[PDB]
């Protein structure tokens, strides 16, 4: 009886999203008409957290699609399982905020977000319990950047006892999508500090490198990486949509998981990720997936987590299995390589049980961890800042649409800040 | 009432997702590398 | 939903956009009559039962040109009153264009503008066609952006303007005219694209290896790179890019909105069959400096920024790959403080090709458009040579008559000056 | 539980594992899908030495292929039991290594060692108890070579309390496949006294007089070679795969066998070796076993006995036997011949008794001997590497990878160092 | 991946050329529009749907003999910007294929072997034809070779080079051109294979007797020698051996690099029923003077080292056993220093016969590329006829005229006289 509400922001959230609610609906069983057809009782034992019941055995989901360009949303719609969504949660805009983060929050996302906030509080005063919210934007674009961190700032200051899972995609440092990547993710992590209370950090060249060195797939296209990030997200929440022996919610990874509350950005990468030409060959054990869990390839964060310690790490496994297999093998990892952990904090990495795994899997898990090793990420997007804001390049667009200059530089400050709040804890 | 969507690119195989690469059904077909990144199987001597 | 309203001034307008919209017809299946046996919405305008007419302007004060139109294969795709004509043509003069003979033209139409802008919803962008060289397109297409920007505040418009060669001229008042008509292009554009007559010329005779060719040759390609860029809004694809996208990622400073035009996969018809058309090969030939379509060398200057308008069957794993292969040579410089400096984006569908055309059907193609730091030499031998005629008095009595007086060439010298040292400040490293 | 990895190198090394591999799978009942088909229990009772265990009944070998050409990966995986290996323990490079011992160990064996040891420790941290590793390389070539040597002076700093049992084809001396072998055993040489715990030489003129006289073969080509030195590789480890009367595993043999630290190259035979026409009239008894145990055509190394004494021997006999003829035999060997025995050991020869005979035969039996009649192998090697240096011929291609005129001096220094040790003791 | 860029320079380079290209379709099943009806990735590159383009460039300044590969059966399957052509030819004047009418082609050629380059995954060398009889082998010669060392470091081209016969020349400046272009290939190539004319004459006088052979008989053995030994990348074999296995093995000395070459049985039709072809005969036949490709006497000199690259239904036991017999023989004489004198290559294809061909369909067949110290009395010869002529100063006011000056032949002549020397000091006992 836990509810998240889910919201998708921006191309990049609407495309995940899209993949997302197609991953948890094939979990559950729901076809994409929106019937039931599963063959277990334990798939709808809870299916409140993800959907709503309607007349006829319909089940809507709590998903609320916001966007600028009308083409996104006519693209979720088109697709299969597109037709699960109800039109009352398809706001969207005309204009399109062009990645402009100063469009999308401030000139254009007031005529946007009244009409969003109404939906969204239609959706929690529905339920009678909400868990928390749970949003998927990116951090380089302008419309699920600007408008979707405007979106915490105000769900958060009408709901400051809820759970913000963000999903959000930042910008490559090896590679470059838009040109204004760092003067959209500095001012996306400049909101998202004080209001988001789980953040998860995405980013493509992470993606594509598992589908090529570890999955061996000849051509990742556009939807496959959305498919792991789709996987990443179902394990989160493991324990609320089916039991478990040791139970593991938001609030059970967030007083975990947060040393401090500055320091909450996440990297998660999925365990069972074999190429097609060596299923037949890898044994599945709980050593073999513990062995893959911390490997730095197998991560869906471009942070190196050798150069970090480890402040907090936590694992969601899932299926039936030995529990101190799961516990000694994290006993194993703390104390081979005692240095990649820290050291105040003892007994950093712990874990959950859960005994139902995802379709045609036997054994699975979803890592969580925060580390310090995230700062030389933030960093690269700090620097390419500061290289730009010198000759004010790419700012007449800001400051057209109300951004004065002192915004920018409180941007810089506390990303500065939260570096050397990470930098600190790594002495 | 709404947009032309062209085929989106499936480059060999009938791979439409990781469907079959993440729930373990359709195992032994082919990959992308076997050794070196640059070589591929059914390619060689 | 996306609109957007192409005005054509001037006959290098007209012929272009005749070849333009010959472009469109293909692709949405619109047979010439304007029946198709929603992807026409961004182009054309539903017209009660089976009907689509295009949503563009074909004004020039030369009535030839245009009576070819009306004449013409697509006499009932146009509306017949779009097609704007006058009486006798500026002959090459800015001053006639512009001031006296352009008056009485432009207040029709205006009121063209404003009932096509009424039709459409949501108005994406203006894309004007024109040529600087001549007396109508400059003169003319300087009133019409001056109008525009009063009517319509804070709206994209887009300029594909030609510019004149250093080796050919086809005029004699093309240094005079281009840069009267510059003036204009800074303060009311927000994009400039520029295009240049002899690089594509040098395109044709090498890549589609035709030992002569005319001005159709030219104008069916450049339709090809105007079709790409507005692709987003028709054909969707993996990484959407709008018109109003193209402002915010390639346009660091308000005076700097120049820049330079390039088709990467530009092969005959004999020639594909034995060619390999890889994505990594095609971006490598889009870099290729025999490639641009201004004849200008990229390596003279420093890139600022880019955008990549991939289109068919592109993985985006490859267009990643690609991008970094271009980043690590050495050939092509990059502008310090811009490390982020490439925009992708990825359509779904493969251009189609034009039948007897000179190009062949590609499964990809890529379309090039940087701001560049190389493009103040462009600028610069047009800045020289209106200087040097202009120091003994030349073609000026032409100019005087017909409303303007002697000052304003020196306004508008000074105002490339101050263009002039804008590429070379913002390029210079700091 | 006795765990042996596997390692092949080069162009000769992957050929002889590959007829290996079939051999020991064919003993253990392997069919070439993965399968077991075998018709004892004894069989599937020890397959952990050589076989991972995987889901659905699939056996993975504990082999690692490695070589610089792509040519001979194509060989392994197009022939038979090639399906076997696990696919992620297909590392190698593409520069191809061109016979040249300083590329095979210099320039291009930085970036391939890497991912290699990381292959290597996860075959050796999976099992529970090493007992070593059984690597076969050639020291004609530079592919097997000077890659080959690299590895394991590399896994001894990492394992220096497990065995390196390697299988190392030495040059001929009537013939001469490459133009630089003195070149590149001289140099391998030099890394074996020190790295490799012992070494069994083999080498191909005294196999194709095997496959000529006693074997009498029409057409030997290297698929049979490669199956001599196989039915031995299954025969030193027989003891470990299979119960036994009198066990001698890989350690067993090795403080047996060695006198000295330098002094730990074999001469070796595979005793029942008997044509096709000759198989009824040949009558399978211990005593015809013996002598053609100690017949100096049977060795399989172009050493002669008759010209050196030996130190230690060895005898690894299979099948259902009683142990006075594994004694008396031995036992006559020495007071028929007793100067060809180094006279400070009492009882030079050694034998070991394991109960289950090899597939389709009834007795066998293979040997292993320490003698000092292998100093003219190595003299031999030494009187052409330095002809070969005093005309610096061949060597401004191995100047170029970075091998100073010093490394060359200091090999052939240990040559001449090896060479009399074994005719001190010889005296 | 395994792949090797044929470069062929000049009409002794596509007459080859022709031949080659002709013999690598046929053990690829490649029809000559190029569609099979995945061992060619060393000589083709899979191109869109089912066509293959060859690896190659046929460059040459005078178009007469390039423009035959276009017009003739081959036309569909080369790509036309692959070959390249020139206005004039070189008229066998080094002068003009290095410095006056060298360079403007030189620019182009370099542009194509980068588009190969970047379309091949990982290169294992450059196959190089030419002969130094003439201008534009020696002159384009020289240069390509030095501008592919600069651009592609450390890469073993492998080249195959024709080489003025004593007794019989085809033209009268032949010395002047071999000693000119040999000086930049001392440097430059790593591994080179010596050719001569007359040897083949005799070849296919005595052993496919033919009376009045012809250019297209002669490479169509030579087009055997080629793919002989580059099938051991192209097929698997026992004992294979790469281009990079001969440089390490048949090179004593960085500038000892100039290796004979033989073939082994060069029998026709009618000759290969009574003939017993067995391993040990045929390599028997392989060293004898009758084989060899060049008309110079291995009984003068010392064997350093020779590789032999069987092909056929060759037992690794019998190529053992004719190692023996070799060495036993008195007749061939290795060098006292190197003792291990051979290297055995056995692969399991035997060569293709070409239809309407001279040579037979044969099981077995052994390419002998042997270093020798006979050598050197070919340059002895060469170095004879050099000064003969240049005492006199003959044929040298068409050299100085086109860009050299006069200190080059005197510098060549001092760097070819080194050689001699040198083989001398080689062969000489220690
Ligand atoms: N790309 C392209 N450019 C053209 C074409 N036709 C003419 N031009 C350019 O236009 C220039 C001629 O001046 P215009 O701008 O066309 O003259 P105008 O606008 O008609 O003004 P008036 O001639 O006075 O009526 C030439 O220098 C060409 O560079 C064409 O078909 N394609
Ligand atoms: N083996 C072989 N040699 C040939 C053939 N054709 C010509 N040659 C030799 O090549 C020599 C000249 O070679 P090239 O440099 O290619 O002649 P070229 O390209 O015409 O040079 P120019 O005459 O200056 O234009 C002649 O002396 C011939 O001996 C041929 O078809 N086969
Ligand atoms: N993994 C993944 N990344 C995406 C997806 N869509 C967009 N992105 C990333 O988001 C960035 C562009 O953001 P954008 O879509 O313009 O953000 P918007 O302004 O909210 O629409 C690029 O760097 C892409 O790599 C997706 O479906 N999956
Ligand atoms: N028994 C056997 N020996 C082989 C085989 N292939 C090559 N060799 C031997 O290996 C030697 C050449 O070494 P090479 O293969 O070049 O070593 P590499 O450089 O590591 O590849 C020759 O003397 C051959 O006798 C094979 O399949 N079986
Ligand atoms: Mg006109
Ligand atoms: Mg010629």
């Amino acid at each position: 009886m836990r509810e998240i509400v889910h919201i998708q922001g921006g191309q990049c959230g609407n495309q995940i999203g899209a993949k997302f609610w197609e991953v948890v609906s094939d979990e559950h069983g729901i076809d994409p008409t929106g019937t039931y057809h599963g063959d277990s009782d334990l798939q709808l034992e809870r299916i409140n957290v993800y959907f709503n019941e309607a007349t006829g055995g319909r089940y809507v989901p709590r998903a609320i699609l916001m966007d600028l360009e009308p083409g996104t949303m006519d693209s979720v719609r088109s697709g299969p399982y597109g037709q699960i969504f109800r039109p009352d949660n398809f706001v969207f805009g005309q204009t399109g905020a062009g990645n402009n983060w100063a469009k999308g929050h401030y000139t254009e996302g007031a005529e946007l977000i009244d009409s969003v906030l109404d939906v969204v509080r239609k959706e929690a005063e529905s339920c009678d319990c909400l868990q928390g919210f749970q949003v998927c934007h990116s951090l380089g674009g302008g419309t699920g950047s600007g408008m979707g961190t405007l979106l915490i700032s105000k769900i958060r200051e009408e709901y400051p006892d809820r759970m913000m899972l963000t999903f959000s995609v930042v910008p490559s440092p090896k590679v470059s999508d838009t040109v204004v990547e760092p003067y959209n993710a500095t001012l996306s992590v400049h909101q998202l500090v004080e209001n988001a209370d789980e953040c998860m950090v995405l980013d493509n060249e992470a993606l594509y490198d598992i589908c090529f060195r570890t999955l061996k797939l000849t051509t990742p296209t556009f939807g496959d990486l959305n498919h792991l990030i789709s996987a990443v997200m179902s394990g989160i929440t493991c324990c609320l949509r089916f039991p478990g022996q040791l139970n593991a919610d938001l609030r059970k990874l967030a007083v975990n998981l947060i040393p401090f509350p500055r320091l909450h950005f996440f990297m998660v990468g999925f365990t069972p990720l074999t190429s097609r030409g060596s299923q037949q060959y890898r044994a599945l054990t709980v050593p073999e997936l513990t062995q893959q869990m911390w490997d730095a390839k197998n991560m869906m964060c471009a942070a190196d987590p050798r150069h970090g310690r480890y402040l907090t790490a936590s694992a969601l496994f899932r299926g039936r299995m030995s529990t101190k297999e799961v516990d000694e093998q994290m006993l194993n990892v703390q104390n081979k390589n005692s240095s990649y952990f820290v050291e105040w904090i003892p007994n950093n990495v712990k874990s959950s049980v859960c005994d139902i795994p995802p379709k045609g899997l036997k054994m699975s898990a979803t890592f969580i961890g925060n580390s310090t090793a995230i700062q030389e990420m933030f960093k690269r997007v700090s620097e390419q800042f500061t290289a730009m804001f010198r000759r004010k390049a790419f700012l007449h667009w800001y400051t057209g649409e109300g951004m004065d200059e002192m915004e920018f530089t409180e941007a810089e400050s506390n990303m500065n800040d939260l570096v050397s709040e990470y930098q600190q804890y790594q002495d | 009432s709404g947009r032309l969507r062209p085929g989106s690119p499936r480059g060999a195989d009938g791979r439409n997702g990781l469907y079959g690469v993440l729930q373990m059904t359709e195992a032994g077909g082919t990959d992308s590398w076997v050794g070196h990144p640059q070589i591929d199987p059914t390619k060689g001597k | 939903m996306r609109e957007v309203i192409s005005i054509h001034i001037g006959q290098a307008g007209i012929q272009v956009g005749n070849a333009c919209w010959e472009l469109y017809c293909l692709e949405h299946g619109i047979q010439p009559d304007g029946q198709m046996p929603d992807a026409f919405n961004t182009f054309f305008s539903e017209t009660g039962a089976g009907k689509h007419v295009p949503r563009c302007i074909f004004l020039d004060l030369e009535p030839t040109v245009v009576d070819e139109v009306r004449t013409g294969t697509y006499r009932q795709l146009f509306h017949p009153e779009q097609l704007i004509s006058g009486k006798e043509d500026a002959a090459n003069n800015f001053a006639r264009g512009h001031y006296t003979i352009g008056k009485e033209i432009v207040d029709l139409a205006l009121d063209r503008i404003r009932k096509l802008a009424d039709n459409c919803t949501g108005l994406q962008g203006f894309l004007v066609f024109n040529a600087v060289g001549g007396g109508t397109g400059s003169g003319l297409g300087s009133l019409l952006l001056e109008r525009l920007s009063v009517d319509y505040g804070k709206k994209s418009k887009l300029g594909f303007t030609v510019y004149p060669s250093p080796q050919v001229s086809t005029a004699v008042v093309e240094p005079y005219n281009s840069v009267l008509s510059t003036h204009s292009l800074l303060e009311h554009t927000d994009v400039a694209v520029m295009l240049d007559n002899e690089a594509i010329y040098d395109i044709c005779r090498r890549s589609l290896d035709i030992e002569r060719p005319t001005y159709t040759n030219l104008n069916r390609l450049i339709a090809q790179v105007i079709s790409s860029l507005t692709a987003s809004l028709r054909f969707d694809g993996a990484l959407n890019v709008d018109i109003t996208e193209f402002q915010t990622n390639l346009v660091p400073y308000p005076r700097i909105h120049f820049m330079l035009s390039s088709y990467a996969p530009i092969i005959s018809a004999e020639k594909a069959y034995h060619e390999q058309l890889s994505v990594a090969e095609i971006t490598n030939a889009a870099f290729e400096p025999a490639s641009m379509m201004v004849k200008c060398d990229p390596r003279h200057g420093k890139y600022m920024a880019c955008c990549l308008m991939y289109r068919g069957d592109v993985v985006p794993k490859d267009v990643n790959a690609s991008v970094a292969t271009i980043k690590t040579k050495r050939t092509i410089q990059f502008v310090d403080w811009c490390p982020t400096g490439f925009k992708c984006g990825i359509n779904y569908q493969p251009p189609t090709v034009v039948p007897g055309g000179d190009l062949a059907k590609v499964q990809r193609a890529v379309c090039m458009i940087s701001n560049s730091t190389a493009i103040g030499e462009i600028f610069s031998r047009l800045d020289h040579k209106f200087d040097l005629m202009y120091a003994k008095r030349a073609f000026v009595h032409w100019y005087v008559g017909e409303g303007m007086e002697e000052g304003e060439f020196s306004e508008a010298r000074e105002d490339l000056a101050a263009l002039e040292k804008d590429f070379e400040e913002v390029g210079a490293e700091s």
